[PDB]
């Protein structure tokens, strides 16, 4: 009969045994434990025990326990799965009771949610400061883009350097605890109106040589706040990436004269190249050096344990979720660039526009190949989510501005009917299942979709 | 590099890009090896078979296994070394039993094995399964024979190489 | 001891399948003390 | 045949059933097994803790997701 082979683990050890594929559990895990015990006792490790009245069981690694009057099978456990062993502690006690209805209440509600607390009273304010900063430069933005007043850049100067010497001064000092993202919010939000004040020295009017100065400088300190600090990168990452595509632009529009579509062309050019070569960049990424303040996911690993041991798997587990924090930064940053610019060329007034909402559908094609591939479960949805952008946004480009029914009806009609089938490919179909070859088709499909915009970026641009 | 773990072998290991391993064994043996790659938690690269003789028949099994492919499970274990090593002792032991015995590397050993495959070049073939004991046959001084599998889906897909002098 | 003659709510009772007590007895089988 | 354990490891045949410690109420499973070598001695101490923890947070997309993704 069929025996599924599984690597139990239980009291820090785990082993590999071939079980009976439909005996119910409740037959072997007697035996299983003796097994196990006899095991641990030949590897001079304490065996286990039953702490107090509770029950042997047998769980999933994600948690949940097996059925112990099902086998296997109708369980769904197959080969090369893994189980954990547990004695599971007793749950009866007596139901209590509280007669009254407000004492009951209370009781209730403080025994099952959270009050506020100063921990989160300080990381409040930081948000709501960080808000309050970005109003306040968008706004000197606005003034210096409205009008020709030199005044505003001190102003931006000062409170940017106020909340950076703030920042500062929180990071030394508090650097004790994991509430020193209070002054990780700071500083992301201090340095914006930086940004905004070495923009607005630019003299004359408001343009290309404020917006590449700007976006220079706010990148380059973002670029160096990875080598300070070494914390909250992926945001860092997706605003250096923004700011890199900003400054190319400018400076095309300074030392050159080139149209805005050429621009767009170009970044959309260099977006897919990059989302091509992403993971390769993050894995390069991964290994710069950078200080070493944990994540949570290593924080809450790091608590629970103590090229060879400890510090190598230690390497390993930050090395890899700086990888992963850089490539989601990386996508979220392109996503944005893609949408910018899908909506900058599709302009609704004009006699090339068919051509760009064929570029909009290959590289809505091309995303969703990443999104299916990519393993990340925020990355998937970084590249869906950006793909159904790219049609959110070329389709109200069209209809705000083109006043035609005719636009209107064909733009809200595919607003609605394209999520809809992007859900139906996981609600009807069974688990998403597809033969490989059907996939690899469709691999193939949005691939081709790749090398048509080669000769339409040629042609875009000329 | 090398290890001795709470197992049962010595194991040597070399790291370059991702960490690389060997076992020697011991008249065909079972091709079915490639369940290995997908152990019940580690997710090894690529098993590659390699073979080299005259004389001299000499036989190998080399596997690469990147970590940070494998960090979820490396993350339970006190090494990476440790995780690969317990993976390939797990091979052996697999492997060993029959005429057949098998046993990790020392890296020591895994130098005179990369001295071995040197010893100082025609077409990979599409379709290999019956070829590997007539593609021994070509006359030459020394000849190298090696067989691959990766894991392009769920299934294990295969493709071998052989070069000669 | 009987406290009045009317019959009232008891208890639930905290009934055993089968297989549990056949494992129970696979257990309690092991000793003979 | 061969009589094996849950596990799948087999008895000695030359030993008694109470030189192996098998006692009464055990459970004997009953195989006729191609060889008599059968074993996998590989034991890995693993962390059980996080090896539980961090499987469910470093799963990749799950379609009960994919569909709140759709409707969202």
């Amino acid at each position: 009969p069929q025996a599924a082979v599984v690597a139990i683990m239980a009291a820090d050890v785990q082993i590999a045994v071939v079980l009976d594929a439909h005996a119910p559990i409740s037959v072997m895990i007697d035996p299983l434990l003796k097994v196990v015990n006899t095991r641990l006792r030949e590897l001079g490790v304490a065996p286990l025990e039953a702490k107090g009245r509770g029950r042997w069981m047998l769980c999933l690694v994600d948690g949940t326990p097996l059925r112990p009057n099902l086998s296997l099978t109708e369980q769904e456990v197959y080969d090369g799965d893994r189980l954990w062993l547990k004695f599971l502690e007793d749950t009866e006690h007596r139901s209590e009771v509280i007669e009254h209805i407000s004492t009951a209440v209370a009781t209730n509600l403080s025994k099952r949610f959270a009050p506020i607390d100063p921990v989160v009273a300080v990381q409040v304010g930081a948000t709501m400061v960080a808000v309050g900063v970005l109003l306040g430069s968008a706004l000197l933005g606005w003034w210096r883009w409205q009008h020709e007043s030199w005044l505003p850049a001190p102003f931006a100067a000062v409170i940017a350097v106020l909340v950076l010497t703030v920042a500062t001064m929180i990071l030394a000092r508090s650097k004790t605890v994991p509430d020193r993202r209070v002054g990780d919010i700071l500083l992301l939000s201090g340095l914006v109106p930086l940004a905004v004040a070495i923009a607005a020295t630019a003299p004359g009017p408001v343009g290309a040589p404020h917006a590449v100065l700007g976006f220079g400088v706010f990148g380059v300190a973002a670029m160096l706040v990875m080598r300070f600090t070494g914390r909250r990168l992926g945001v860092y990452t997706a605003l250096v990436t923004l700011c890199a595509a900003a400054t190319a632009a400018g400076l095309a529009r300074m030392v050159l004269l080139t149209s805005a579509v050429t621009l767009l062309t170009c970044v959309l050019l260099a977006c897919v190249l990059m989302y091509h070569g992403a993971p390769a960049l993050s894995r390069w990424l991964s290994g710069i050096r950078l200080p070493v303040f944990p994540s949570a996911t290593s924080r809450w690993v790091f608590e629970a344990r103590p090229l060879e041991g400890p510090a190598s798997v230690r390497d390993v587990l930050l090395r890899a979720e700086r990888a992963r924090s850089f490539l989601t930064g990386l996508l979220v940053g392109l996503g944005v660039l893609t949408v910018v610019c899908l909506a900058g060329l599709c302009d609704p007034h004009a006699g090339r526009r068919w051509l760009p909402l064929l570029l909009a559908a290959f590289t809505f094609g091309f995303l969703i190949l990443r999104g299916r591939s990519y393993v990340d479960r925020w990355q998937a949805i970084t590249l869906a989510a950006t793909a159904v952008l790219i049609i959110a946004a070329v389709a109200v480009r069209y209809v705000l501005v083109s006043g035609s029914p005719a636009v209107l009806s064909a733009g809200v009609a595919v607003l609605v009917l394209l999520p809809a089938a992007g859900l139906t490919a996981a609600a009807v179909v069974p688990n998403t299942i597809y033969s490989p070859l059907f996939r690899k088709i469709v691999e193939w499909i949005e691939y081709l979709c790749l090398m048509p915009i080669f000769p339409l970026a040629l042609w875009l641009m000329n | 590099d090398h290890q001795r773990r709470f197992g049962h072998d010595v194991v040597g290991i070399r790291e370059y890009q991702g960490q690389l391993v060997a076992v020697v064994t011991v008249w065909l043996p079972v091709e079915a090896v490639a369940a290995r790659l997908r152990q019940f938690d580690v997710r090894l690269d690529a098993i590659d078979i390699v073979s080299v003789g005259t004389d001299e028949h000499h036989t190998w099994l080399v596997l690469r296994m990147d970590p940070q492919r494998n960090v979820a499970a490396v993350a339970a274990r006190d090494s990476v070394a440790a995780t690969l090593a317990a993976a390939t002792e797990r091979l052996a032991h697999d492997l060993n039993g029959r005429r057949w015995t098998a046993r990790p590397l020392t890296s020591s050993e895994i130098d005179d094995m990369d001295a071995t495959v040197l010893a100082g070049w025609v077409s990979p073939r599409d379709i290999t399964s019956e070829t590997l004991e007539r593609l021994w046959l070509p006359d030459t001084e020394a000849t190298a024979v090696t067989v691959r599998l990766r894991p392009r889906h769920g299934g294990v897909e295969v493709s071998a190489w052989v070069r000669y002098h | 001891m009987v406290i009045d003659d009317n019959a009232w709510f008891f208890a639930l009772a905290d009934q055993m399948s089968e297989a549990d007590a056949e494992q129970f007895a696979h257990q309690m089988a092991h000793w003979r003390l």
